[PDB]
RNA sequence: ACUCUGGUUCCUCUGCAUUUAACCGUGAAAAUCUUUCGCCUUUUACUAAAGAUUUCCGUGCAAAGGAGCAUACAUUGAGUAAAUUUUUGGAGUCCCCUCGAGAGAGCGGGA
């Protein structure tokens, strides 16, 4: 998935389920990460175990506490040249018959 | 469609009943594949038959020596 | 049968030549050698 | 500088703004980011440190070892960045 | 009507820089980042070609002549056609240390 | 004041742009959107409504294209020409999503799959029927014939190909047997188009003997699936691979014609009721639009007609 | 180097190396001469007819009116286009007479 | 190739038979800068 | 892993070259209208300046198609391949007190 340029590059972006190593779950928009997993996740949230949630800001996770991650849900989402013809109303000239 | 009812003249007979627009015919414009007009005026010129270029030919598909067409 | 294989080899002059990469649309600015 | 990784870069720009970071012991520091460092460690100005009872406290400055902190919650603005 | 009284340049959309304009937007928040500056010099001495520097970095598309400074900072039209700098102007740009 | 009975902004519309022999067209299934293309290689894209203007043109064909589908989810145009390839375009990105190679000679006709994976039939004068699939370089399945093959069409569950061309009678092929399980037998000559009903019980078969030909594809008939036999079309001396199509109401029945005039068939009593002149050439093409009576037909004039009916 | 150093500050066109070709009648040999000045010594004749070139030449600059954006009427490929024009090579004596 | 008609037109220094494009070197460059020199200014022009 | 294309040169077609300080042209013609000086037993052709407009000799780039000369599949637009303190080679397990059926948490204590 990641690493693998054509396929790493759809991966980010992705909302994903962050799992830490105190048993942490954080949830936001990964969007940055780095060679030591380090990982950037926007918008971010977190629910602790006991489960309540807490909303957080641009979370800097150091990838050192990092367990596991999985999808939570999809990135937020949204020819085009023409015009040589045109296309006035008319009508349908009768012809010949035998 | 549906035909004009009624006789037809006797005095007019058979070239001057005949639909038309200019003052011997009905011209009207046309499109066709070149290459294929092209083929069929040198079938006839080379050959003495074509294959028939009116609308609505019916039965007769070619226009020419028929006795070659069918030979 | 004959008829067709005189048909197919018909059919193949006359789509090859219709269609021949030398008359296709957008051709023929003949250059003034 | 070579080109070391996006969240690295995040973190620099991060250094005008307050940053809240959370050590591995608990501990969470609110503060204003004055230097980072590429292994992350974090000089911190004005701080409030809250332990993990709840108690708060105000610090001038704080130094924390890179390798002790947990994650920081960065500001907004940095996304557009 | 159309009165010509043109006498400066302005453009006639936000051009195109690297930075987001939301991103400066934001920056201008925090003084603990943002300086403010003059350059100021002999006549003719580097100061409005080397902005024109400054602005060619951050915008891309600032088109600087391969023959004459494009003296982007001296937008009157007297500026213009006496090519020394007459008035201030000022610039705000985004830009990494 | 008249009837009306579209949103059509005139009761008919010339469309002009085009400058090539235009051989096909064909509706968006949405019905926002109509697409047209031959001898030009240029597919033009044409809103159905208001000004219908040319929103977008495809390029990317070097050989004339022979005819020209929509994707049942409109997601994809699949079109196919005589530069030996089938090529599908992605109708949000107008980009040749596949550009199926495998044929080795001049691609005349294509039909996409219905339901399920998405899988092109394709018919060529190579005499090979070819289903492709989307997922793979290679074809799913490839049925050789002696003579050349110009119409095909899948049946409604996309299990049975059907193929028809220089032999007149129709190789149609089951794809679990791959064998033909039965032939068509009717037509005088070659066959210049078939589509199937949107129900899928039947399908019609243009031939250049200037007759439609109505055929009942339904596993079970009790004697020959001949069902009717219409006429009163014409194909001329451009032995053009004139089209046909269906009203997705099924009442309704047309076929492209060298006389310039656009015909339509009462399915049950064969008889014409609608023959609209216009055009100035060879009528290559005919089409219904799936929710609304217009009336699409393209010529070898250059020229594109829209036109609303009584569908009654 | 002492050489392209020395080109840098040559007159155009030889501060270039790389340029765009021009038409003989378009390359105006002498005109550098009667810009600069009058040389001390020439008498009335030439000292006059320096001021009347550079009056032809600040009038032709003043008027102006730079060329209108248009499709070019191309009309000899308008003539080789149609079937009574053919094309051959010819020696310029040959051509002029 | 001084006095060839085109000269160097069908060689690496000018795009081709129709002649509108050029990139000498500096041997070159400064080899006709010295021939021109009779026709050229002396100046560094533009306070003159 | 995918569609995507041979170089070079030349011809012809199409589009744009109005934000002019300024310049498609580091060069420089002619005509028309309107207006102001001088020739004249008449009109043109003129003198020499302004403003508004055309014509003419050229021009730039991009894209498209084609035609010729020497010939090669890679590669463009779309995307791969380091155990000694700060991450990627374990300061980890277990055993008590608290809340609680349940299983986790307390800068909890300890081997
Ligand atoms: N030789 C050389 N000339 C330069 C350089 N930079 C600028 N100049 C020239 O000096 C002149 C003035 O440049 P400007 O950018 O207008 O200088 P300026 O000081 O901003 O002008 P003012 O501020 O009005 O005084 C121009 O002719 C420039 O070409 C340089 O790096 N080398």
């Amino acid at each position: 998935t990641i690493s693998k340029n054509n396929k790493m590059m759809a991966h980010l972006n992705y909302r994903m389920k962050i799992i830490l190593q105190d048993g942490r779950t954080f949830i936001g928009f990964f969007k940055a990460f780095d060679k030591h997993m380090n990982i950037l996740l926007a918008e971010c949230e977190e629910h602790r175990q006991i489960e309540e949630k807490r909303i957080l800001g641009l979370v800097l996770v150091r990838g050192e506490h990092i367990v596991s991650m999985t999808v939570d849900g999809p990135p937020p989402r949204d020819g085009g040249a023409g015009g040589v013809g045109q296309a006035k109303p008319g009508g349908r000239g009768m012809p010949a018959m035998p | 469609f549906k035909p004009e009812s009624g006789p037809v003249n006797h005095f007019k007979s058979e070239q001057q009943r005949s639909q038309k627009n200019t003052l011997t015919g009905f011209v009207e414009p046309a499109h066709l594949n070149e290459f294929h007009f092209n083929r069929q005026i040198r079938s006839f010129d080379t050959l003495g038959y074509a294959q028939n270029p009116t609308a609505e030919s019916g039965t007769t598909h070619f226009v020419g020596d028929v006795k070659k067409a069918e030979a | 049968d004959s008829i067709l294989e005189e048909k197919s080899r018909k059919w193949k002059q006359l789509q090859g030549k219709r269609y021949s990469e030398k008359k296709k649309f957008g051709m023929s600015d003949t250059q003034k050698e | 500088m070579t080109s070391v990784g996006v969240p690295i870069k995040i973190l620099h720009e991060a250094e005008g703004h307050m940053v809240t970071l959370e050590t591995v012991t608990g501990e969470v520091y609110r503060g204003k980011l004055s230097e980072a460092e590429d292994n992350m460690n974090c000089q911190l100005a004005e701080t409030v440190v809250t332990f993990r009872d709840g108690r708060s406290h105000q610090l001038d400055n704080v130094f924390i070892r890179g390798n002790k902190i947990r994650f920081m919650i960065l500001p907004d603005m940095l996304k557009n960045a | 009507p159309v009165s010509k009284k043109k006498f400066q340049a302005a453009e006639r959309f936000l051009p195109e820089t690297v930075y987001k304009k939301e991103y400066l937007a934001d920056l201008m928040d925090c003084p603990h980042i943002m300086r403010n500056v003059a350059i100021a010099g002999h006549l003719h001495h580097g100061k409005t070609t080397f902005l024109d520097c400054l602005m060619e970095q951050t915008h891309p598309e600032f088109y600087r002549a391969e023959d004459a400074d494009a003296r982007f900072t001296d937008i009157l039209f007297i500026e213009k056609q006496r090519g020394c700098s007459i008035k201030s102007q000022p610039v705000s740009i985004v830009a990494q240390d | 004041t008249a009837q009306r009975f579209s949103n059509l902004m005139a009761p008919t519309m010339v469309l002009l742009g085009h400058e090539g022999e235009i051989y096909t067209g064909a509706f968006s299934p949405d019905g926002t959107c109509l697409a047209t293309s031959g001898y030009d290689q240029k597919i033009f894209f044409w809103n159905v409504y208001g000004e219908c203007e040319n929103f977008s043109t495809i390029k990317g064909h070097s050989g004339a294209v022979m005819d020209l589908k929509f994707t049942t989810d409109s997601s994809s145009l699949v079109s196919c020409g005589t530069d030996k390839s089938v090529r599908v375009w992605d109708m949000e990105t107008g980009t040749c999503a596949r550009r199926f190679r495998t044929h080795t000679d001049f691609v005349n006709a294509v039909h996409p799959s219905r339901r399920g994976v998405t899988l092109v039939a394709s018919a060529s004068d190579d005499g090979t029927c070819r289903v492709h699939d989307m997922r793979t370089k290679e074809p799913v399945k490839t049925y050789t014939n002696r003579y050349q093959q110009t119409a095909v069409t899948f049946n409604d569950s996309s299990d049975q190909v059907i193929s028809g061309g220089i032999d007149n009678v129709l190789k149609v092929w089951d794809m679990r047997r791959d064998e033909i399980t039965y032939t068509l037998t009717g037509h005088r000559d070659t066959i210049t188009g078939i589509s199937l009903s949107p129900s899928g019980k039947f399908i019609i078969s243009n031939s250049m003997d200037c007759t439609v030909r109505q055929w009942d594809i339904r596993p079970f008939v009790p004697g020959q699936r001949s069902v009717g036999v219409f006429a009163g079309h014409n194909h001329n001396f451009e032995k053009n691979l004139l089209k046909c199509s269906w009203s997705p109401c099924e009442r309704f029945i047309t076929a492209g014609s060298s006389d310039r005039f656009l015909y339509v068939w009462e399915t049950l009593s064969k008889k014409i009721v609608y023959k609209l002149p216009g055009h100035m050439g060879s009528v290559n093409c005919t089409d219904f639009h799936p929710k609304e009576p217009i009336m699409l037909s393209c010529g070898s004039d250059k020229r594109v007609f829209l036109g609303e009916i009584d569908m009654s | 180097t002492a050489n392209g150093l020395a080109l840098l500050w040559a007159p155009r066109p030889f501060n270039l190396r790389s340029g765009r070709t021009r038409r003989a009648v378009d390359v105006p040999l002498v005109k550098s001469w009667y810009r600069e000045h009058c040389p001390a010594g020439m008498p009335v004749k030439v000292r006059v007819s320096y001021q009347k070139l550079l009056k032809v030449f600040v009038l032709n600059a003043l008027k102006h009116r730079p060329p209108k954006p248009q499709k070019r009427r191309y009309l000899f490929r308008s003539f080789k286009a149609t079937k009574f024009f053919q094309t051959t090579t010819l020696d310029w004596v040959e051509a002029g007479l | 190739w001084f006095y060839d008609h085109k000269p160097l037109a069908t060689t690496r220094f000018v795009n081709g038979p129709t002649y509108r494009k050029w990139a000498f070197s500096i041997p070159q460059m400064s080899t006709l800068y010295r021939l021109a020199n009779q026709l050229l200014t002396d100046l560094v022009d533009d306070n003159y």
